[PDB]
Parts: C-alpha cells; structure tokens; sequence
C-alpha cells in the first residue's frame, strides 16, 4: 500500500520536453554504443535499436493514415 | 567512451519509463548500461534497486549496501533492504530494518 | 388488496443494498447515509452516467456481517464481512504485511489481497500508513466497483432523454441537430459503448458535436462511436498518459493487425470478430508472451481504428485491465513502444 | 438523500485553477480585468465566440501551479516560479550572461534595458490566449454559429436567411471552423456569407469550399501576411511537386486525405526543408504559396514541423502584389 | 428438516490450473479408483476443451 | 502419492456437486480417491454418496464410532440400515440423533 507508493516514489527521478529530443539522442546513443565491445552496452544498443525501429513504424502509420 | 549529461539523463529516464511500465529487466538493462558507463551518479543505481525488488533477484542486498554506505541519509535506503530480506526469508531483519526505516521517517 | 383486486403492480426497484440486521442502530455513525451519496456523484462526475436512486434496507434474515447489492432485484455483489465485528480490513496485503504481522485471517473474494485486523492494532497500523477501509469505506468501494463495471445497465432511453432535456436551456439547437440526424436508440447505444470502455459521458457538448459531424456520414454503430472516441483526443490523451507525454503502448504489427481485420463478419448487425478458436488462441499467446500486474502506469494497447472494439473484446477476458486505444484517437504525445505484437 | 436522480450538472467549457496563496495577495493586480481584457482583444483579431472564463482558487496545490483547462480537461499545465518574487525574461540569450527569471530588485536595471517584462497576470494571459488561438477550433459550435447569425439578424436578415438555405448548419460550422485553424479571422462576417451564398450552390465538398471562401478575403490575407507594401516572402512549389502531391488527392466518403506513400511525404519533406532553410534566423514571417486545389493538403503535410510558416493559394492572392520568391522547391 | 439436514451433513480462476495439474498427476496412477477418477478428469477437460471452442466461436462485439 | 489440501478442496467440490446432481458414481470414486489418499469432511460426502447411490453402513460405523462430534452420523446409519433393512433400529438411531440433538 503506503509502502509500494514509497517505493515508486523513491525510484521516481522531469521537465525534459522529449520529443524530438528523444529521437536524437536515440540516434546519438545507438550510434555510440554500436562501437562498444562490452557485453551489457551491446544489450543496451540492440534494446534502443529495437525501439529506434518500432518508433519508425510508429511514424510511418502517423504519416501513412492523415485526416484533413 | 563516456556519455553526455543528456545521454545519461535521457538513459535514466527511458529507465524510470521501463521501470513504470512493469518491464523491470529492460529498465535493469537499461541502469546497468548507464551505471557501467557512468557510476558517478546513484539515482540509477536507486530506481534499478526497486527494479531488481520487482525482479525477485541478495543482489538487492548488494545494492542496498551500496545507497547505505555512500547516501545513508535517505530513509528510503531501508525499504528496499527490508524488501530484500523479506524476500530471502530473513523476515526477522525485515522488522528490524523497517523498524530502522519507521525511526528515521519520525526523525525525517 | 381484497380477492376482487388484480395484483397490485409495483415496479422492481433499480438498485438496492441489503444489510443485516444489529447495525441499524449500531452503525450509522460516521455517515451510512452522507458517504453513500458522496461517492456516487464523485463517481458520476468521473464518468456523468445518470446512477440511479439507492435504495438502503435492513434486513434481519440473514447473519450479522452479510451485505448484499442487488440490481434491480437481482444480488450483483454478495459479502459476508461488517468488517467482522470491528476488525477493519487491508487492502495491499501481502509479505508486506508479514513485515509487521498483526493477526489476519482470509474470507470471501472481494477483488484484491484482504486480511482483518483488531482495531488494538489499528493505531500502530496506521503509524505503517497502510490503507485502512471502516465499513462505510468498504461499503462505499464495493458500490463503486459495482457501480465503474455495471454501469452500461444505468443508460437507458429515459436516462439519455433526462439528459438532453437537461441540456436544453445550454445547446438547443445542438440537441435539435442531433435528434434530426440520428435516433435515441443509436445514441443510447453509443453512450453505453463508450461508459463500457471507462470513456466519460461527463463532457456531452463534444460528444454531441462529434454526433452530429458523423452521423450523417456513417450508419454501423462500431464505426460512428469510434469516430466518436477519435473526438475526445485530448480527453483520452490526458486520461491515460500520466506523465508528461508517456503512454505505454503495445504496438500490433501490421500482419496481425490484417489477420485479425480479415474476419470482421459485419454479416447480420453486431459485427462478431470469429476467426478461429486456434488463431485466437496463438494470438493471444503471442500477447501474452510479448506483454503481469506489477505495473503502477496502467499501459494501453493502441492499434488501428477499424479494428480497435474487435480487439478489444479479444483481450477483455484475460487482460481486463489493459485499454485498446486506436491511432485517430491527439498529438504531441510520446508513445513509448514497449514491444511488436509478432505473428 | 439518496432519492435524487443525479443532480445532473454541465461542464465549464474554460476552468483556471490556481493556488490559493495568491486569492488576495494577486488582486489588486486585477487579473478580473486582463482576463477579459485579453480574451476581447483576440475576439476582435480573429472573431471566435470565446465563452466564459471560470477563475477559481485551490489549496489543495501549492506553490505558483496553474492549470487551464478546456471542458474539464487539462490543456495548459505551468509551474510559476514567479510566485515569491522572480520576474521573467521572453527573450532571455547569451546577451543576458552580460548583464544577467529575475528578483524585482533587478526589475528597474533591467526594465532600463527595455527587455519584455511579463508580470504575474502578464504571463497567465500570454498562456490564455496561446490556448485560445490554438484551440479556438474547439470554441466554434452549432450553439455558436446559431447566435452568431442571430445577432446579426437586425443587420443581414435576408443574407442570412438566403445563407441557411443554402448551406445548413453543419457545413458551415465546419467551414468556420477550417476558415479558424488558418488563424483568418471570422470577423469580416459579410465577406464570408456572401462568399458562402456564391459558392455553396456550386460546390459540396468542404474543403473547396472553404478553400473558395478564402479566397474571398484576398486583400485581408495580404495584409495580414505581408506587413511591407504589397511584398509577400514567398516560397513557391514547382509544378512537378504539385502535381505528384495532387496525384493522390483520394476523396473518398468522409475525408478527403492525401496519403500517398510515406517515403514520398518524407523526400518532399526532406526537400522542403532543404529549401526553406533556417527556421529561427528567419523574420518577416514568410508564407507559402501553392496551387489552391491542394493548399490545405499541402499544410497538413508540413504542419507536424512547420506549423508557424503558413500555406496560401493563388487565388487568394490579390492583385497589385510584388511576390519574391525565395526559392523553389525542386524535385 | 427432512432431507436438507441430510444435504446439511454432506455439505462442506485458477480452477484450470488445478485441473491440468490434477489430471496429469493422476495420469501416471496405476489403482483402479484413480484410473476411473483420472477418466473422468480426461472427460471434463475434455468437456471443457468444447466449450472453450464453443466460446470461441461464439462472440457478439 | 502425496498432496496437499489445495487439491483436496478442488476434489471435494466436485464430488459434492457430482453427489448433488444426481450422479452418485463419480462422486463416490473422486471420494473414494480422497480417502484412499488423504484417510482424515470427505467422509461424510462419501456417506451420503453411498446412501443415494445403494456399504454404507461400514463407512458410517467409522464416523459413528471414531467422529462422535457431529449429530448428523446418526440419520446416515438410519438410512443404510433401512437400505439393509432394520426399520426398529433406524428409528432408535432417530432417537438417538434427537436426544443428541
């Protein structure tokens, strides 16, 4: 109860506008961890790979229906 | 090979979004890569703590020994200890640790 | 009231609650009567169905812990808990409970994890902050959930046209509009489908406007109250995305999405979504292996319009929780794609 | 007492909350009178029907929270850390790291600058009527065309009873409402019933015309974006581009939407914003100018990126006019 | 009291899961009475695997 | 074979629904496998699951003589034996359950 809150609380860091912020740092650090040879980055690259490429999807379905 | 403010601000908020989204292994991917690259910071390292309690992994004892001997200022510190404890059986530490947790809020 | 009289007609009352006797008098305290309506026009104005009139008895057949609420005299949510005698329950129950294991013991199902404590341990309880239902609260929580998923049953045509003629001081030609372009019954319909997806009625001017906009263009019920839910972007934006622009999503791809769109069967009205019970089966595993309860952000499905409702009564046994959102319904939003529903 | 039905009770369309800690300390500010005053001078810019403003003050937030919200429903949510003392800067830039939100002691120093100064009502009327000019579409009804034309019934009664004739309520709510998202204002009334008369026998389809009714406003539009005498910045498209985008009009029952291919839309865009240039370092407001059958569906193309250039037609374009073009763009 | 004194006296979704973990514990038994019980099981799930198509098939949107 | 309660109770509901509804045969041998199991309130299904179905005295003498708590193990008796025949008996055990009553 009081205490699940707590901890979602404690976890919780926020005013960041993302957008197209998100995008760009989603390039910049799918670039930069690409070169890694570490174990947990290629983890990380090929998760932000995962979501670089279902957000293209994303903006192919918003461009592709449109409602003038 | 180090990251940006932005980078690790924008890693610790696609973590916090993972972590509110129940996949608790991909946040923990996502705050062991950033705390990898830059340890410096401990919010990560706070949030994939929880992440881990959700994840039902001693590692969270180890983690809760890390908060506790670099920001013991936090009573929040003691929940995710108390958590961990319940969830290896050593419930009679749990009491103490929230009794510890209960104390700290009333000095907070 | 002779043997010469016929029957005597009386109509079924709409909505009753039944508790036992030895608290008419015992209970009654805090509010059994201020709480009740309390939290019935707060449930309204988060949703603007027109509830019904609560009808309280006491009856003295039963136990002494029995509460009962019926629909138009038919028992919809049974539970034999007064809170025991004054053992006040807990709703977040679990081994966080064991971390300061005050006696507790299990009953009936009402919804979530339940165990009863004493009120001796009440005071050291609550200094934990743990959530503390009184009877009026659990009482109240019960109607409410009662109340949240039955609420399709409180829109009927005499509840919709209390609506309209309230609303004709406001909007009179709005109202004319929309009584000249469709009838009572597809509007009273399209209200029940849309409380049915926890959309609120509260804001009817929209509601109408969108009514009026579509309703000359489109028939089938399906299609007018998704254009409907597509006219409340920025309602359902703000209802789901907690944050800033988060909104969970889990994404169909586009080969499921057409294998589920290629057995609409829009044959004989109410459009039944029957593909097989094989293709369901694999589909709802392949949900099931992409996507628990251990989430705090409530996240949505989003998939396309056309198919949005036959979705989502695919999912409604199993994940009914999860919403279905479709693609028409605002912008500046950051969807998060937690993981492609694969064939 | 649980016998009532419902106690049924319509939502305010406009609602601001804000913190109680300002209900008596921000009043001699008369934020009352801006509020009005601000909504009355964009009903005199544009013409939209604005309700009325509900202004209500809740402890239950702290801090300089304020929130406005359309039909219950929150749209504009801002923090004030202009509560306690600090005064903002609009146009705050490196310049400011010279002689650097401020403390109202360094109000008077700066203000001898002569920078914007946004007060407390200054800034919540900025965010109002940021709302309203975004969201006027929302503002625009059945119940708001209907008092508008009875308003105007002592004035044009047989225009307006030829007008309803013509057209019925719906079309042209919905054409007020197209005419509005462009940011044209609906003041100049008897322009557009006239062009509504012209024009609603000849064509149904709502997006000619409104695209006909705009063009009837041609001086009001050029003097709206062309502050010079009689030059308007331009950046007109080539012929190949118009025609590929007009190769995929598909007007089908409800929506005339252009969907072509999304690589198609993207390599235009990418070519439009190779042409275009800057964005920013760009003054004068430039506009852009295409073929009037595909105007609109040339905004909604470029409106997800560039939602301050503006798309115009040709035949809105008057004469007596020295178009420069800035540069076409190519295929 | 009659017969619900008798019916008295002999008085006391995971419904699934117990079922398929009953029947297949059941499946490895070798006695007779656990054979017929495990029969019976195999019928009911059976039953079931039935209605679940029926419900499958039957849907109204 | 072992087990725990968790499946007992599923067993137990089954059987009493089977038992109410008139089947009889599938009560008794899900009950039959209870007791084969779990030897320690079957008992008592089990017991009207052979008086509907017609024995039933041997079971019953196992409540009767090691369960004396319950009043009930006296009608049960009367019906086997009125199934076996000893109607003098089956109302000196009504008696019996009356005087305990």
């Amino acid at each position: 109860a009081q205490s699940k809150r707590s901890l979602w609380d404690f976890a919780s860091p926020h005013g960041l506008h993302r957008a197209q912020d998100y995008r760009r740092e989603l390039d910049t650090l799918q670039s930069l961890l690409t070169t890694s040879q570490s174990s947990e980055l290629q983890a990380a690259a090929a998760l932000l790979k995962c979501q670089q490429d279902d957000d293209r999807l994303l903006q192919i379905i918003l461009n592709l229906l449109h409602k003038v | 090979i180090t990251l940006t403010k932005r980078q690790q601000e924008f890693l610790l908020l696609n973590g916090w979004l993972q972590l509110q989204c129940g996949h608790a292994e991909r946040a923990c991917i996502l705050l062991d890569a950033l705390l990898t690259l830059n340890p410096e910071h401990l919010a990560g390292r706070r949030c994939r703590l929880v992440a881990l309690l959700n994840n039902n992994q001693e590692r969270a004892e180890k983690e809760a020994q890390w908060l506790i001997s670099h920001d013991p200022l936090q009573a929040g510190n003691w929940l995710c200890l108390s958590r961990a404890q319940q969830l290896n059986g050593d419930l009679d530490k749990a009491r103490h640790a929230y009794q510890h947790y209960l104390e700290l809020k009333d000095h907070n | 009231g002779r043997l010469g009289e016929q029957e005597a007609f009386a109509m079924t009352v709409p909505l009753l609650i039944d508790v036992d006797s030895s608290q008419q008098e015992a209970l009654e305290a805090i509010a059994l009567n201020d709480e009740l309506v309390r939290v019935r026009r707060a449930l309204y104005l988060d949703l603007g169905v027109p509830f019904p009139g609560i009808h309280l008895r006491f009856n003295e057949g039963m136990g002494e812990g029995e509460y009962l609420i019926s629909l138009q005299e038919v028992p919809v949510a049974r539970g034999e808990l007064k809170a025991g005698y004054l053992l006040v329950r807990e709703s977040v129950s679990q081994l966080e409970l064991l971390g300061i294991p005050y006696e507790k013991g299990e009953h009936l199902l009402p919804d979530q994890e339940t165990f009863w404590v004493s009120v001796e341990y009440e005071e050291r309880l609550e200094k934990s902050q743990l959530e503390f239902f009184s009877h009026s609260q659990v009482l109240t929580w019960h109607l409410s959930h009662v109340l949240r998923e039955y609420a399709e049953d409180f829109i009927g045509i005499q509840e919709t046209r209390y609506l309209l003629e309230q609303m004709e001081g406001g909007y009179g030609e709005l109202i004319k509009e929309v009584q000249r372009i469709v009838p009572l019954q597809r509007m009273t319909e399209i209200l029940q489908r849309l409380v049915g997806e926890d959309i609120s009625i509260r804001n009817m001017r929209s509601i109408l406007e969108a009514m009026v906009e579509w309703g000359q263009k489109e028939k089938d019920v399906v299609q007018l109250t998704e254009y409907i839910r597509s006219s409340l972007k920025r309602y359902i934006c703000y209802k789901y995305a907690n944050g800033n622009n988060i909104l969970p999503a889990y994404l169909f791809d586009q080969e499921v999405e057409e294998k589920i769109r290629s057995r609409v069967r829009q044959t004989s009205a109410g459009s039944y979504l029957a593909l097989d019970p094989a293709v369901t089966e694999s589909l709802l595993e392949q949900v099931r292996k992409t996507i628990l309860s251990q989430i705090q952000s409530k996240p949505v499905l989003i998939v396309s319009m056309d198919i949005r409702r036959y979705v989502r009564k695919l999912i409604e046994s199993e994940y009914y929780g999860l919403p279905v959102l479709s693609y028409q319904e605002t912008q500046q939003i950051n969807i998060q794609p937690l993981g492609r529903v694969c064939l």
